[PDB]
């Protein structure tokens, strides 16, 4: 196309790509070290240490469990009617009032933790016959012997206690949790003073189902002076239904019913300390960021947290091979 | 990697490099000198940053969910609480290391075909008026000034401008 | 080869691929929208709303419960000795007789949704010195109060009711379900009247078992009628093994046994229409095609069904990628 | 994808080829036409197909499992029974979600390299007598009449029949 | 560079990959049955039929089942304060002495079999008022009537039974699991010999929780003369707690404790006959070699093994497609 | 696979190959020889060895899980037993179906990858003395004796010193 030329020469053109001096080790199918130019960190492994407050709304329980705090042991009185995205629970917390326990502890505080509300609402109940408001020595309420805010320890009145039959509808819409107990005395002759009949049942029962417990006479180790117990059960009554409550001693009764809701509420064992930042992610070791699909801090989570996983480091390679010249 | 070229018929890779990923380095008659290829460098980076996103891409939240430490010997329940979460945690660590190692093995001859896809291009572009030095260069065959480099690497090199030249001095026959 | 030619030219030969104007957006390891010639969706997401009667053996349950339908409450007479792969329970279901609560409902209404079969045989129980065939007015078998088809009420005759102490051998070479049960009275005047002891009492036993329930006296909300309750428990009795039924009182006694078997059945609440047709993956929004490896439709199935998944869509690319001529 | 022939060299594809996936389109001195080819056209679509039915393979079938629906608030048990089936789900979904895309990044390359393997396997046949356009056409430097692009087509062309011609003008040198 | 060569000619080099007469079938994403020249099995599927006594320590528990070894059944006494990594249960085991129950046995046989020791501590409970080491003669251990060498039957001493409260404190730094019961008499008659008391009572309590149980009297299935049964319950008592039994009839009281710890140890039931050899993982079918990623022996597994599959075959090629020129 | 040597442009393997998995056979004029390529051998067997390692890599241990065996009919509690043990194997079987399918189909590629790779790693080499005849086999254009064949098999060859040979007798225009 060109007249013949007077020169003649020819050129070099080299195609290539980058290397770097540094370089990073990562994982492939074929080989489990291969240095690659660039790669990035899949697996969170660090936290903060520190629960951050925000955006869930995090109720820190201090020195209170989730089930004292709901029966109303006089040192909780605090959390009265609180509610939660996350009830954090501390090791140091403690009981103070009468020995308890709850057979199904386990579930009492799933599900009070995961309705996230301890909302109470007193109702009417009128007990006819026996005296109300009991309380006691290792209870105390200020300078007082007290119990339990929430349940009413009933005992005889002048000479004899009655057989309590009490019912209460449910005309709202919503279900309403109810707790009470049953009183377990040392002695028989502690069974016959507070309530006569020497053997005591509670029957609580709605239309759908029925619990009878009798109580259980003998000593068991003495805490807090005493050696009596009172274990604590649950009935949720529906829209529409009816629970009744027939004893003829022993009762621990209701005051009304903590209302429950369905959320996304739920409790968490954690020391760590409440601090104000924002973090979605938390973890009994503190919040973590989730920015990474996969993280090693702790199996706990509550929130958009990574998926917890066994390995500590696992990175992706977002770079060719690296093959240099001389090295650094 | 399944190319052969990075870490294959390109011996290796150039730590002088900083201004892309893939590139050309020439000698001709005004001196010598590199300069990265954009358009492979742009490919390459966005099927990785594609690939990083969506492995990225929506955490999955819970809220309540089991407990996941006891402190309380109970036998039976207690097994099987263990137990769920226990499989649950080694079946998505296999996955986090499968899905690694498939994205990593795939990232390294994504990289390697689009520095074989430069090759090929620049190959298919001086037609007859270049050899392939089997090393990643092409010798050219012609007088080819700093703006012939650059039109071959800008993508607009005529290749019948040089036909008749190249071609002479290709088959040169003496020796 | 051949000779000089006069004429000199040269011919234009193109490889190319189809493209399609329409074309499909499918995800990618690196891409999560390319568009491809043709696609294929892997999640199913419709029902018919229909439960195909075919292959399965589909038993709908109308207005009985599967435990209603076992204990032989009058209004589920039809069920008696029925046999099904799925038992469907419908939301309408009602129950009509004694007020009972089952212990343990959960697994008596899975043992026998999965075993199949409410084949029953009588077995010749002699009872002496109570009276058998006791019924009542909330359960009334067609104009007479009666009871459940499978339970025999007993009470005293005069004023004695005897221990009643009873066996049957399993004799056979399958194992045999008993059902049976305890009465809890409203009130001991309740109690005395039927069984004359004033604390009834049931063992129920087998060489590897056994069961000691003892009544709960107590008033509950009415229902139809009544503020008394049964309570219904069951015992498996193997070949070789010997069932022993011992009380003094609120013994509500077996007729026989339900016997049981190992097969595919189980038991889905749904309120679908059952319908004439082939279907092998039943959901409780009826059947569902199980031609995809997916479905989004419903997590419960029984049968041959598709994985249920929380992605409603998940194409296949069955093409390749489609660049046009002009665009799309 | 992978090879760079789709979506790469050969710029678009051909809304006008209703007779098959890949294939030949042509000029010479008879006149123009097109023509679908049917060897790789059915490579492509059998691969395709195989992984299809092994995607679409045995479904498992299931009876009696566990409830997955409750009306009464348990506690412990049935927080167990909700955990036990929502990281099922969530196991399941994950391997879906994982599944179409490999797959659906291997059918974009596969593709890929049935168009550059009939790229190839054109080049071949041509052997000196044709050049690299570059954009997926061959030049070819002799008189190819129609029945000379069919048999380049079915594969029968034999090069050595117009190798001297070929050769003669396309070492040209005159311009 | 050379001079002139009168001869002109060409050469041929063709490339190309070896191929084998034989050559196995492997899937493939695209394919199914692919050939190739080599493949590797990846699915274990065999097992010796033996449990290797090594590494782990196997104890055989020949005819005696793990809770009869830990109760103390005569036949069983070679078992006490034994150690193990794996106890292997066999089909034949058999009981030999008083019959019990135990309500939960799962559990039971589970966290005993977890602790993996049997290692038992005799305290000194002091029962005052009661006959000691009452024993039976469907128990013989030897020639003589006896009971569970870990157990303690309790009977009046002369005309009364007292009411049992005894404390014993957990003063180590371990926990202490202890195994009581309680007696339920077939007749009333029985009762009142043994006891005095119409109706027994035992109380087991720490200071975090409490067992009340009450006897149940009737005939059950005579099974080594007796119709009586026993049912056993444990307590676990943490270090610095107090265990507290308190009893007025039916109480079979606990020698001491076994204690707790915290291991690698399991249970297996299995008839495989252990052999002397070395292999990691162990399966009911004996043990198996853990060389490949997946087995299809067995689900149940102790010790690093592959992991279970339902597949039994599955080939990973090690080589290239075969495309062989022949054939064979 | 997704190159098209091996099963592709490559007719068929060689049964009489037992000393290696790539090689060469000739014919010059020295006679007629094959010889198995050690280098692209050893690619191919590493990176299977490599693969197999990483799958027959750690056995997690387990030790006391739940019991997946029962004896007597207990309803709930056992339903979940045996629910969540048979969706833990279904789940592990997935995983190993789907793990030999990815790996094997990756297998084949990978040693197509290394066929194709040392073709084009001779044809390099070659320069302008060689044609493809297009089914694996170059036709080298001038003498080459038994030492010039084992030097383009030892990556020695030196294309200058038969340019002038091969490039006469290559455009040889008369027929
Ligand atoms: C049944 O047996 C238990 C355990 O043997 C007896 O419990 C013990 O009862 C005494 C008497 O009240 C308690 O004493 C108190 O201890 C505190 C703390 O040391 C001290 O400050 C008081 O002044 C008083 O000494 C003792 O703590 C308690 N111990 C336990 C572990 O419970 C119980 O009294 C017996 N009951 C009958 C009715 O026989
Ligand atoms: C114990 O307390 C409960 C609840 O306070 C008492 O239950 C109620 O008893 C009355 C008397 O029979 C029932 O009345 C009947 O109601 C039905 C339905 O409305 C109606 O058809 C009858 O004409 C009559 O009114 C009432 O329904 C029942 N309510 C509930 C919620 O159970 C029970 O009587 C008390 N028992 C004793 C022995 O004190
Ligand atoms: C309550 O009812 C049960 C079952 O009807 C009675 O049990 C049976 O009692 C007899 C009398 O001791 C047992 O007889 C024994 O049989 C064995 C083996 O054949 C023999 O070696 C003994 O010497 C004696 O003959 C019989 O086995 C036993 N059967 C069962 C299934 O338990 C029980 O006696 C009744 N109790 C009362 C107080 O009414
Ligand atoms: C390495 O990759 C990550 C993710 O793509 C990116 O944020 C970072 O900039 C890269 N590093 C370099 C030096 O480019
Ligand atoms: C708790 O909330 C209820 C609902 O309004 C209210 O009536 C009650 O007095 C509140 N009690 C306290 C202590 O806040
Ligand atoms: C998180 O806390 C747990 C104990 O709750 C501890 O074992 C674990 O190592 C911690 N991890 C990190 C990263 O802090
Ligand atoms: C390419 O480079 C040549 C030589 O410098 C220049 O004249 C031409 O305009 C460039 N074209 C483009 C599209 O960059
Ligand atoms: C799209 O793919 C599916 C599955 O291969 C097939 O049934 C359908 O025919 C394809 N569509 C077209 C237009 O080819
Ligand atoms: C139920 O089946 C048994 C077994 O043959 C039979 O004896 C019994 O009479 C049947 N009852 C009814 C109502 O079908
Ligand atoms: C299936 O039914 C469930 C309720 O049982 C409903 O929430 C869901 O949306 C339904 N899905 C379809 C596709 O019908
Ligand atoms: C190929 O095409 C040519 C030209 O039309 C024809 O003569 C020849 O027979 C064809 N061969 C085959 C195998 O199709
Ligand atoms: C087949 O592959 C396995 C695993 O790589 C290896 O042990 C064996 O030697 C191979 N077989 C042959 C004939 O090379
Ligand atoms: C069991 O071990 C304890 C702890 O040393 C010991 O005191 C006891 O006597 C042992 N008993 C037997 C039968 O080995
Ligand atoms: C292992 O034993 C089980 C029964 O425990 C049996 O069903 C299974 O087939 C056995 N498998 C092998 C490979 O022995
Ligand atoms: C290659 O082969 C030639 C010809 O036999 C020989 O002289 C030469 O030394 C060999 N070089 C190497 C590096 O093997």
């Amino acid at each position: 196309q060109d007249l013949p030329g007077n020169d003649n020469s020819t050129a070099t053109l080299c195609l290539g790509h980058h290397a770097v001096p540094n370089g990073t080790l990562v994982k492939t199918i074929t080989d489990d070290q291969i240095e690659v130019t660039n790669a990035t960190e899949l697996v969170q492994s660090s936290s903060t240490g520190k629960i951050c407050n925000n955006p869930h709304r995090i109720l820190d329980g201090i020195d209170c469990t989730l089930i004292d705090a709901l029966l109303g042991d006089p040192h909780c009185d605090v959390f009265q009617n609180e509610t939660w995205d996350l009830f954090v629970e501390r090791s140091k917390a403690f009981s103070n009032c009468y020995p308890y326990d709850v057979p199904d502890y386990a579930s009492l505080r799933s599900l009070v933790a995961s309705s996230g509300t301890l909302e109470f609402i007193t109702e009417g109940f009128t007990w006819t016959g026996v005296t109300q408001n009991g309380g006691s020595n290792a209870c105390k309420r200020g300078p007082g012997s007290d119990f339990f805010s929430r349940l009413n320890w009933l005992t005889k009145s002048g000479s004899t206690y009655p057989v309590l039959n009490v019912t209460m509808p449910n005309n709202d819409n919503f279900d309403k949790l109810y707790i009470w107990g049953i009183h377990h005395p040392s002695t028989n002759q502690e069974q016959t003073s507070l309530y006569v009949q020497a053997s005591g049942r509670v029957t609580v029962s709605t239309r759908r189902s029925q619990q009878t417990i009798i109580p259980n006479i003998g000593s068991r180790p003495w805490v807090r002076g005493l050696s009596s117990r009172i274990s604590i059960y649950w009935t949720i009554v529906k829209p529409g239904d009816v629970l009744v409550i027939n004893s003829n001693g022993n009762l621990i009764a209701p005051r009304g019913y903590f209302k429950m809701r369905t959320g996304k509420s739920s409790i968490m064992r954690s020391d760590a300390p409440i601090d104000t930042c924002i973090s979605e992610c938390i973890t009994p070791n503190g919040s973590i960021p989730n920015d990474k699909p996969f993280q090693n801090v702790n199996k706990i989570t509550y929130g958009a947290c990574p998926k917890y996983v066994k390995q500590n480091t696992l990175k992706l390679a977002t770079g060719m091979r690296n093959v240099p010249e001389k090295q650094t | 990697g399944l190319f052969g070229a990075i870490a294959g018929f390109i011996e290796n890779g150039w730590e002088g490099m900083i201004d892309g990923w893939y590139g050309f380095r020439h000698q001709n008659s005004e001196g010598t000198g590199q300069a990265a290829d954009l358009k492979s460098t742009q490919a390459a980076i966005d099927q990785i940053n594609g690939k990083l996103n969506r492995v990225i891409e929506k955490t999955n939240e819970k809220f309540h969910q089991i407990e996941k430490e006891f402190s309380e010997v109970e036998g039976r329940i207690q097994d099987l609480e263990k137990y769920v979460e226990d499989t649950k945690i080694d079946l998505w660590s296999y996955n986090a290391e499968l899905l690694v190692a498939l994205e990593n093995q795939h990232t390294i001859d994504l990289t390697d075909s689009e520095m074989n896809k430069l090759f090929e291009k620049t190959r298919r572009q001086l037609r007859e008026n270049a050899e392939e030095m089997g090393n990643g260069c092409f010798k050219i065959y012609h007088k080819c000034d700093n703006a012939c480099i650059e039109s071959i690497r800008n993508g607009t090199y005529d290749h019948d401008v040089y036909r008749d030249e190249a071609l002479n001095n290709r088959f040169q026959i003496k020796g």
